[PDB]
């Protein structure tokens, strides 16, 4: 009953698990039946909702046998909705009806199911997540999403860390969490923050629609009282394998657009949505404006990051997930602190012509050698040629022709011209990591547009493959090379131009 | 295609810049032999005749495009003087500073963030060394 | 006079006591096995302080100038998956 | 030599008209073999390569000259592209509306006043005969 | 007794003589002897002193034998005065002092000499210029020397067509002359022109410091009581044929630069002279201004004045002289009127390349066979290049090569190369006309700068190989071809911007 | 009707009696013989109106709409002698 994108989840967990085997980690998930217990408590509130629709939506990704647990009558209804979503995700995929043969089990609500494998406790109030792995944490009463969702993504991190404890370094469970989404500290109860949700976007763009977004989306979807205007942009459409992490992607979303599927979902939001299947460089071309207030950016690399920030944006909140952390990095470009820039800077120097070759052949130690051959100009030795040939892992009969020939004529048929490289890591998230930081960036929107104080560091990051961090705030700098466009006193007029100060 | 994403003010004002600093020494090129044709925000055309060579002919018309310029580096492509066009057929400017060079993977341990605000990339590095070794 | 460094390490504290004559890429190396961070390679990860500038780990701890208790950050590079 | 002697309002007024005439049809002219090189009162330098011969050579460098310009035709001089330096050795341009045919003694009986404000002697006219014939 | 520069006044004499004998009239100049005669009430003014100064100055360039007659005591003193001048400009001249053998007499003053010869009495009064073959006319009182030095070319006139009357066609002599300098009309009682002498002549420029010229300064030099700047340019120096027109040229003045002349000669005025030993395109390019306010136009040829014209000047002043005729037109170039450019536009219109190859060929009546040729590009035929050289008065066999070759080639060769040239009359005018041109030009600029109305007309001309025009007016109206600087709206621009309305 | 011309002469007035079917180079014939300018081209005179407009003698008399009594000038072109 495993998905049929069943092989990008083991890619994902292939980069995650010591000694990954394929068929193991296949047979490893079929012999467990997570479950999901909730009662009239959890039911009967958005929060409670909310955590049990994107528990499922995790879950349902990953593990063949599901067990949809409602602990009364109550609960009966929404057993029947979460069944049918699971399946709208993996049609092959098995429910049970009972708990006897749970190997792991989330809770949400006040009830607790007696069930002997190791249960997890879920739950939220307002901007808190909670989980408890003794006692039960209840589904607080507010139109918030923040706190709910990311109970579940800590709920879904736990279920796999127990499953796969064996296979992980440090992956201890939680026994207690209790984490406020709009500080991003241990919830306080002086500090209680703000349940109000009337904010207004204004005129918001969220770049890239991916794993990501689709938890930016679900967050969005699901905090009635957001007004204003949203942007989504991303040419691409839904495939298979992205159903791995998308959780706002069931089979029937395969083959569509995924900027499509953003409007879809905040159709009964009283956001206006506008679809555009373009790239952002298309997006910006066709508005011609470059005022921009606010953008959340979910792309796939650092150039196309970087490249939002030089259309100079009011402020911008960046998400990502890595291998061992996930995060978002808030940034304004007039205010003293890093830009998005900075965050993607490359380390190091500009390096001597002679320097940089003898690096880019394996040879660093040869930097004087290298430097004589580009001044007198001559012919390269042999044995210069079985020192790069060896140091680069690659036949010397390719390179041979090269022997006498000068270094620069080498070098640029070997290197600028691609030769060694023919003779010679995707990273795939886990889907409550792309949740988790989807909710954050969403909760970032949502936060600065509301007008609240902002977070004092650059950065927020977590890493669900571990207990959560006591200390979640990232320091970053405003880059000092002087070569970041937040140094440049051109695109510091243009940004005061469109935006004041 | 590389679109204009940056803010046009900003690219706007360094290739005006370039331009600037290009009029004093426009006497100097035409002794080398370097001409600047049109000059209109993205694109620089210049042809290139050697001036000892005679016949004095022309043997090279660049067009620089500074689209996104000082984020990202310029363009050089060798065009037909008349009609503009790419010509098809070190050799083709892999050099810092030039986008065809960054762009290249076989180069991407140079990216051009470690170059930025330093001279190179600028209009009067990519026209002298086109004369240099020209 | 020998300085306690605190050093969140992927959001996980850790303590570390430094002399002043060692180069910062010991405590780099206490740290990250206080954590059982020493999967990656050890020079993934950035040494900042508070306000974040990136400290280099071959300059000796005195050289930095902090104070009997200090607090340091080893953090990854900011990430680009998101897709 | 030709002194400014016309209020320099008037021939200055003038020259950019001409330039700016000039503007639209420069993309039309470079695929005649024509370059704008440099525009500042009271030259206008130019340079010529045949589109269709190759190897594509300049084989003409112009200065036009509009000094007193109206009151008394452009001159038109054949210099080095390089050097700007005038060349030794209708061939010369004895036309009407060129300085050079109406300062002729020769050519006394068509003075430039007949053929003032008719087209005759503007920048276009030059240029067009040049290429025609050329 | 013949003056050094004898030869250039026979120049001047054989373009206005009919049957014009080189030696003959060398010999009727010796058979002469010339009176000027003058009484104590001459000599007691400056209109009589002026009067007699100038008829010294003209007699004196023409005829070897003067008799400088004092009729009383009073003017013994200005006799020595008159016979210095004389011989300052032709030292062989002869002088008498008895009229018993003069052969004509011009008279200053109240007093009849006795004298047999032809008797012309000159005089003047203001701006009134006087002569009588019958009675004294006098010399006024004022300090205006426009009518006592014009009176003083009327009679060096007359005293010219009476000795050479038989070689000269309708010249009568003068009965009488009572001509207003101020209108150009005959002088009335009515109208008695301002007797003031307080002119402020503001930055005036005169160009050409010629024949004209000298009349003018002289006039300049006896009119105490103005005041301004005056510019004075020209490049060149006197020479010995110049002292033939030059009024105030004696032979001391031989070599020495125009400029410096012009300043020297009004040193004792309170005008600030600025010499400028320069071309005018040299003084313009210095001055830099490119605003004049009065501009006084002496120069020689109609590409000099047009030029003039050019810079744009406020008001001109143009003045000439002819084979029968000299004249001054006056010249604001927003006014309705002509301007200087008007006076010297081509007449005809351009004609087509047929047409103008065949008149430059001498053969217009071959346009049809010339447009023809130049079609087909053919070879001339034998006939044409006889036609041609016949035309010309040019012998066939240099013409020979160009049988059978293009007619193109053939024109080029011929006309733009000037070959026919190779194979192939100054206007000398008497002193007493450049002297009474520059006279006028004096007043026009004085008068125009005294803010006296303006002449109705363009021009005021006169002929003094006849008896003096009744009609002096001759109109020009603005040329009406499009083809003028006057109709031009960037010239009338630039006009307007420098001077108002 | 026969027209009464006074043609100023280079300063010299006269008068000439035309048909106005004849063209207007016959008033230019006479008025240049009552006043004996004869030396000269006749082509050197400019026939002008008051106004100074240069008239066409080719043009016949009465196309001019002259009336009864009208004042021409017969003047020659400008001089450009002055040094
Ligand atoms: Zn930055
Ligand atoms: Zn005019």
């Amino acid at each position: 009953a495993l998905a049929n994108f069943i092989d990008r989840a083991a890619t994902a967990a292939s980069q995650v698990l010591t000694d990954f085997h394929l068929g193991d980690f296949k047979a490893a998930l079929e012999k467990q039946v997570v479950a999901v217990a909730f009662d009239d408590q959890a039911i009967s509130c958005a929060e409670g909702q909310a955590t049990l629709d994107l528990a499922v939506r995790l879950l349902a990704r990953l593990y063949p046998v599901l067990a949809i647990l409602p602990l009364d009558s109550a609960a009966s209804s929404q057993a029947q909705a979460l069944e049918r979503l699971a399946k709208s995700i993996n049609r092959k995929i098995g429910i049970r009806r009972s708990g006897k043969s749970a190997t792991v089990c989330l809770v949400a609500g006040a009830t607790r199911p007696s069930l002997r494998c190791p249960t997890f406790f879920i739950g939220s109030d307002g901007w808190a997540a909670k989980l408890s792995r003794t006692d039960p944490v209840g589904s607080g009463s507010s139109l918030l999403p923040y706190g709910a969702g990311a109970a579940s993504c800590f709920g879904a991190a736990n279920v796999f860390r127990t499953i796969f404890a064996a296979q992980l370094t440090g992956a201890e469970s939680d026994e207690n969490i209790d984490l406020s989404l709009y500080s991003y500290n241990k919830s306080r109860a002086g500090d209680a923050g703000p349940i109000d949700p009337a904010v207004d976007l204004g005129e918001t763009h969220l770049v890239g629609l991916g794993a990501i977004a689709h938890g930016a989306l679900w967050a969005l979807a699901r905090q009635s009282g957001l007004s204003g205007r949203l942007h989504v942009v991303d040419h691409e459409a839904v495939e298979l394998s992205n159903l791995q992490r998308y959780v706002l992607a069931g089979q029937a979303e395969i083959g569509m657009s995924k900027a499509v599927l953003a409007t879809t979902a905040l159709r009964s939001t009283a956001l206006e949505v506008e679809a555009h299947p373009l790239k952002w460089a298309e997006h910006v071309a066709r508005r011609g404006d470059w005022i921009f207030d606010r953008v959340g950016v979910a792309l796939d690399t650092a150039a196309d990051r970087v490249a939002v920030q030089g259309a100079l944006p009011r402020w911008i909140a960046n998400a990502w997930t890595q291998e061992h952390d996930l995060g978002i990095s808030r940034h304004g470009f007039d205010d003293g602190q890093a830009c998005l820039c900075c965050m993607y800077m490359p380390s190091g120097k500009s390096k001597d012509e002679h320097q940089l070759v003898a690096e880019e052949l394996g040879i660093p130690e040869a930097h004087e050698q290298v430097k004589a051959l580009l001044q007198t100009n001559a012919g390269v030795p042999n044995d210069f040629v079985v020192r790069v040939a060896t140091a680069m892992g690659v036949p010397f009969e390719p390179l041979a022709p090269f022997v006498g020939q000068p270094l620069r004529s080498f070098y640029q048929q070997a290197i600028c011209g691609g030769l060694v490289f023919q003779l010679s890591r995707t990273v795939v998230p886990m889907a409550f990591q792309s949740a988790l930081a989807g909710i954050m960036l969403a909760a970032e929107l949502v936060k600065h547009s509301a007008g609240f104080p902002m977070s004092p560091t650059t950065s927020t990051r977590v890493n669900l493959l571990r207990p959560l961090g006591s200390h979640l705030h990232d320091p970053k700098a405003k880059d000092s090379s002087g070569r970041c466009i937040c140094s440049d006193e051109d695109f510091i007029s243009a940004y005061r131009r469109k935006y004041g100060n | 295609p590389e679109l204009q994403t940056v803010d046009p003010e900003v690219s706007r004002a360094k290739f005006d810049r370039e331009i600037s600093r290009f009029r004093p020494y426009a006497d100097a090129y035409r002794m080398q032999g370097c001409f600047l044709i049109e000059e209109s925000f993205p694109s620089a055309f210049f042809i290139f005749a050697s001036p000892k060579v005679k016949p004095r002919v022309i043997g090279a018309a660049i067009e620089i495009d500074f689209t996104n310029y000082d984020l990202r580096p310029p363009s050089v492509v060798f065009v037909d003087p008349f009609t503009r066009q790419p010509i098809a057929r070190s050799p083709f400017l892999c050099m810092a500073g030039v986008r065809e060079y960054h762009d290249n993977p076989a180069h991407s341990g140079d990216p051009w963030l470690l170059h930025r605000g330093s001279g190179e990339g600028c209009l009067a590095f990519i026209l002298d060394k086109i004369i240099k070794y020209g | 006079g020998k300085i306690e460094i605190i050093v969140v390490v992927n959001g996980q504290p850790t303590q570390v006591e430094a002399n002043p004559n060692q180069p910062l890429h010991v405590v780099r190396t206490k740290a990250l096995e206080n954590t059982q961070n020493v999967a990656q390679p050890p020079d993934n990860w950035e040494f900042k302080d508070e306000a974040g500038n990136l400290l280099d780990v071959d300059k000796k701890i005195g050289d930095f100038g902090f104070a009997n208790t200090v607090t340091l950050f080893l953090s990854l590079k900011a990430g680009v998956a998101g897709a």
